[PDB]
RNA sequence: UUAAUA
RNA sequence: AUUGGAGGGCAAGUCUGGUGCCAGCAGCCGCGGUAAUUCCAGCUCCAAUAGUGUAUAUUAAAGUUGCUGUGAUUAAAACGCUCGUAGUUGAAUUAAUUACUUUGAAUAAAAUAAGGUGUUUAAAGCAAAACAUUAUGUUAAUGAAUAUUCAAGCAUGGGACAAUGC
RNA sequence: ACGAUCAGAUACCGUCGUAGUCCUAACUAUAAACGAUGUCAACCAAGGAUUGGAUGAAAACCUUGUUCAGAACUUAAAGAGAAAUCUUGAGUUUAUGGACUUCAGGGGGAGUAUGGUCACAAGGCUGAAACUUAAAGGAAU
């Protein structure tokens, strides 16, 4: 509630019936409380809790690192990373970061337009750091096949049918997962074949609301 | 060598370069037959002549019981483990025995001291039944 | 049944290439026509002179762009 | 880059797109040859010879007067030297390389670039008898080329 | 090889042997169909990725192949014949579409259950293993019998 | 030395696309050159292309239009059986719906797609995206 | 200027 | 109804009795110095199940042997540098062989894939029957087209990319 | 070889001093022989300056415009990488294939033993195994 931004004042009016929006001219999401309103009922799947250690005069201060995903199961997905002294709190701060976190997740067919969409529209490579996933598209049984790691990820993108390559130290659990997002990340930035008509001329929100957002 | 006619280099190479990797030139060139008291056998048989007692390392403490076991297949001399708890009381001495491996650790493994090699039978049935 | 694409990516007027939803530099420009520019045209020093290759096509400036340059 | 150390040049010549003879170009070909030939009986190098036209009687190309080559010209005359001219300053230059060396016998420097200039010959020869031009029997001497190259 | 006959197998074992999300899934699959271990499921998995692969394998080839039109139908046909695929779907696509519950809801133990001659899913193994059920004119005591259509209507008492 | 004269030219069309340029230019052109943007062309990959005569083996100019991902010569041209199509593809090739092969074959050089409806193989050339 | 070890 | 386990990898006990850096467990990290989640037992439940542990070896994991497919500044790894034969790779260009490619010929089965067939299902077998209530008739019944298949060899249509042309 | 210092000092400090350091002829063939970055070729973001040319202007030297070759330098929100950092590449690489050669496969044992070969010699080139061990190592906080 008490809405500071435009598109937290324009959500919270009910104006921007749909996240989609938001992603279609790329406005960043200032408030978790956004995506709240906008997809609810979340499922969430916290990756792991590692600590970390800074060396002190005194010892050694340990603080518990949280990485968490969020995600409709119907093609968003977001990943937060919050480190803190408490492994409550550090969820709560991992679970705010993950929602304004959320990116679309493009996923197409196999073979033919039969059925649902179920699995991502082309080849895609995660780009953290050692890490590298490779996601390629799969017939309709094939579930995920990938890491335990990734695999929770990708379920909750909606991705039923995938399959992996993974390189690097995946050993790294935050890498492992960083990469995963960062594949899902760019499937709405590589243009594809059927991405080349230019499609018709969009209304802002901003704009189209800037005389009532002001007054 | 990346050309549609190079393929006796391209051979060559594999050949040469196979030659460097350690768990696989072991198990080509001629050691299992001369430097391996077991062998390529799974298990062997031999006779105990000496109840043996190892120091473990420096991170632990107490004495691993063991055996010294004289193999018949080739006649060598070797250390042998006593599994459980209290089973080197229920082995006798200048009896057969069933010797059997252990992992492989990092070569070595659980009795410490240079052991790889773990009794499974007393003539018996087995050093577990017993 | 349901619509198999989230939404429809805009195109940036200058390469032609979509706008990706986490492209945070990417601009829209009203001339009362819209243009978009991406982040990575922005940030190369390059929009400028892009945009005006553009507003020069749609009759914005007409003696800004050389004629050699006009592509 | 150069066949032997890491220079780098780009220094060419540049044929203009015309293949004909220029419009202010007279002299026909009778005059072309019988010049190019009285040059030829003087011993001058098929290189020196097309140079001294373009530079006295401008007729920078000759192929776009006569329509053939130079070196062709002198083979149908027949005053084509045996040895090809690129071939042959090679070898007077590996001649000179060794005459200087058999007096000056410390200096490393004429000893590796008398090895690079003798690999140049072995590699021209070798190509020139894959396209006939020197007979098989040739061979390229130290003892001999004194003599012949002179 | 040593034996003039054939021998195969029909299942297999998991890759990772523990995992919380496979036993909770195969738990209720065994409680849903009422099966006697795991070796059940593994059947029915490996006979369902057998027809997977051989759709998969013709989907790639041209629509027009003769392999593809020969295999394709068969496949169909064998399908449509066992009840595992209605027969408004005739195409191979919707193959891969399948899960190892409509192979399950084909057994006879399942047929039997539903077709109200037991109470419940475990009674209709007990009394399938009495000789106590026929099959139109030859009894049958294996649970894992799976019943055409044809045969469908032909289940009633001994 | 320049041993590929076609993998010279498609890195210089996928370096000016990565930057954006709208026009390229590649110095030495070839018929094989030709024949590849012929079929990049006709999938409108490419605008366009003109090829200026320098007595020297001229340079062909590309006009690219924001559709060209990524376009890359295949080194040594391995002899494609009609058996080993998909093989490739299911390698080289994004998905089963975006990109397309090279080939050169006694009919001309030609995709993928419809040197599978001549019932043709041959020597594989390259691919774009 | 000299200053080793746990 | 047994086999192995209950600290992590790895599903399962921060239950109770003894043991006190001992006995031991421990494939790896490690647990045990008297309040043991890891020893020895009792109870409970975890996995598989008429099977389940152990030991050695093959394969996958191993993109830790690389053609697809690795790395070489600092982690291991660019010859001190140049010349050089075999080998490998070789600019654009033209309106007899070989290589390449498409079809075949010919080629033992068994096996692999795959067609049919209710061995009660199934692994099997290549037989049995579906119905003709079957001697009669489908019927002179099925034999999967059963396809493979690499490296060579033979024939055929094409000559783009290549080698020797001469 | 002396003299200091020190617990000792065969060393650092001071004095003397042989081989050597220098030239000629012949061996040796090794270096942190380093840019720890093989050779050739294509594409490639902004600069300012410099060495040697060519070409206009300004009266060899110097100030400027263009262009070719060379050793370098600065900026980058971009590309790459584990990072340091690289940008006349260490870029154009899971969207993996421009051509060729050499080398590496956890740490030790060990560049050791033996065998072969070269050298007057020291040594150089090629070069293991048994056994041992869960780490050794790289960049950064």
């Amino acid at each position: 509630w008490t809405p500071v931004t435009k598109l937290g004042r324009l959500v919270k009016d009910g104006k921007v019936k749909s996240i989609d929006q938001i992603f279609e001219f790329g406005i960043k999401i200032k408030e978790y409380q956004i995506v709240d309103h906008l997809l609810p009922g979340l499922k969430e799947e916290v990756m792991t809790m590692q600590s970390v250690q800074k060396q002190t005069s005194a010892g050694q201060r340990t603080r518990l690192k949280a990485y968490v995903a969020i995600g409709d199961h119907n093609g968003h997905a977001g990943l937060g990373v919050k480190c803190a002294k408490e492994v409550a709190e550090a969820i709560k701060g991992a679970m705010i970061q993950a929602k304004l976190a959320m990116v679309p997740v493009r996923r197409g067919y196999w073979g033919a337009t039969i059925g649902e969409v179920h699995t991502v529209p082309c080849k895609l490579t995660g780009a953290c750091g050692s890490v590298r996933v490779r996601l390629v598209p799969a017939p309709r049984g094939t579930g995920i096949v990938a890491a335990p790691t990734p695999k929770k990820f990708l379920i909750l993108a909606g991705i039923e049918d995938v399959f992996t390559q993974t390189t690097g130290h995946t050993k790294t659990l935050g890498n492992f997962v960083k990469a995963t997002y960062d594949a899902v990340r760019q499937s709405y930035g590589f243009q594809t074949k059927d991405l080349w008509k230019v499609g018709g001329v969009k209304q802002s929100p901003m704009d189209k609301y800037a005389k009532i957002l002001a007054e | 060598a990346r050309g549609l006619h190079a393929a006796r280099k391209m051979l060559a190479q594999r050949r040469a370069n196979k030659w460097a990797d350690k768990e696989w030139k072991k198990g080509k060139l001629v050691t299992r037959y001369k430097c391996n008291p077991l062998g390529t056998a799974s298990h062997a048989k031999g006779l105990v002549q000496e109840k043996l007692g190892i120091e473990t390392k420096q991170p632990n403490s107490g004495i691993r019981k063991c055996v010294r076991v004289r193999l018949l297949k080739n006649g060598k001399k070797i250390t042998a483990f006593v599994p459980r708890d209290g089973s080197l009381n229920y082995v006798n001495e200048n009896d057969e025995v069933l010797i059997s491996g252990f992992g492989r650790r990092g070569h070595a493994v659980g009795d410490i001291p240079g052991v790889r090699f773990k009794v499974v039978c007393v003539a018996g049935v087995s050093l577990w039944g017993l | 049944n349901k619509k198999i694409e989230l939404y429809i990516p805009r195109h940036c007027s200058v390469t032609h290439t979509l706008i990706a939803a986490d492209d945070h530099a990417a601009v829209q420009i009203l001339v009362p026509t819209v243009y978009t520019v991406k982040g990575s045209v922005r940030k190369d020093g390059i929009s400028d002179h892009s945009l005006n290759r553009q507003f020069q096509k749609d009759g914005f400036l007409k003696t800004v762009v050389p004629k050699n340059m006009m592509i | 880059g150069r066949m032997y150390n890491p220079g780098r040049g780009i220094s060419r010549r540049c044929i203009p797109y015309r293949r004909s003879a220029p419009s202010w170009l007279k002299t026909s070909t009778l005059e072309v040859i019988d010049e190019m030939c009285k040059l030829a009986k003087k011993g001058i190098a098929p290189s020196q010879i097309g140079a001294i036209m373009r530079d006295t009687h401008g007729v920078g190309l000759v192929k776009s007067v006569t329509g053939s080559k130079v070196l062709r010209i002198l083979k149908l005359a027949g005053l084509a030297p045996k040895i090809p001219e690129d071939l042959y300053f090679l070898m007077k230059r590996a001649v000179s390389v060794r005459k200087h060396l058999e007096k000056n016998k410390k200096d490393k420097d004429a000893k590796y670039h008398l090895i690079l200039i003798e690999s140049k010959i072995h590699r021209l020869t070798r190509y020139y008898k894959s396209a006939k031009v020197l007979e098989a029997s040739f061979k390229y001497d130290a003892n001999t080329a004194s003599a012949i190259v002179s | 090889g040593r034996c003039l006959r054939n021998h195969s197998i029909t299942y297999k074992t998991p890759k990772v042997p523990y995992e919380r999300e496979r036993f909770d899934a195969e738990l209720k699959l065994v409680g849903q169909f009422g099966l006697k271990n795991k070796k059940e499921i593994q059947r029915v998995h490996y006979m369902l990725g057998h027809m997977r692969t051989i759709a998969k394998v013709m989907l790639m080839k041209d629509a027009k192949d003769p392999k593809r039109l020969l295999e394709g139908a068969a496949l169909l046909r064998r399908l449509h014949n066992l009840g595992i695929l209605p027969r408004d779907q005739n195409k191979l696509e919707f193959v891969l579409a399948l899960k190892e519950e409509n192979l399950l809801e084909r057994r006879l133990q399942t047929l039997v259950y539903r077709k109200g001659f037991a109470k419940s899913i475990h009674h209709a193994r007990v009394l399938i293993r009495g000789k106590m059920i026929k099959v139109g004119k030859q009894v049958v005591d294996v649970p894992s019998f799976l019943v055409r259509v044809e045969s469908e209507p032909l289940i009633q008492l001994a | 030395v320049r041993v590929n004269v076609l993998a010279d030219a498609l890195k210089s069309i996928t370096n000016a696309e990565k930057q954006g340029k709208r026009q390229v230019m590649i110095r030495p052109a070839s018929k094989v050159i030709c024949e590849f943007l012929n079929v990049m062309m006709k999938h409108q990959y490419i605008t366009d292309y003109t090829v200026v005569d320098t007595h020297r083996s001229g340079k062909i100019v590309v006009n690219l239009n924001g559709r060209l991902n990524k376009c890359a010569v295949i080194s040594p041209r391995f002899n494609v059986t009609l058996s080993e199509f998909d093989k490739w593809e299911a390698n080289l090739l994004p998905s089963r719906h975006f990109g397309a092969l090279v080939l050169t074959t006694s009919y001309g050089i030609l995709d993928n797609t419809e040197a599978r409806a001549k019932h043709t193989g041959g020597r594989i050339l390259g691919f774009f995206y």
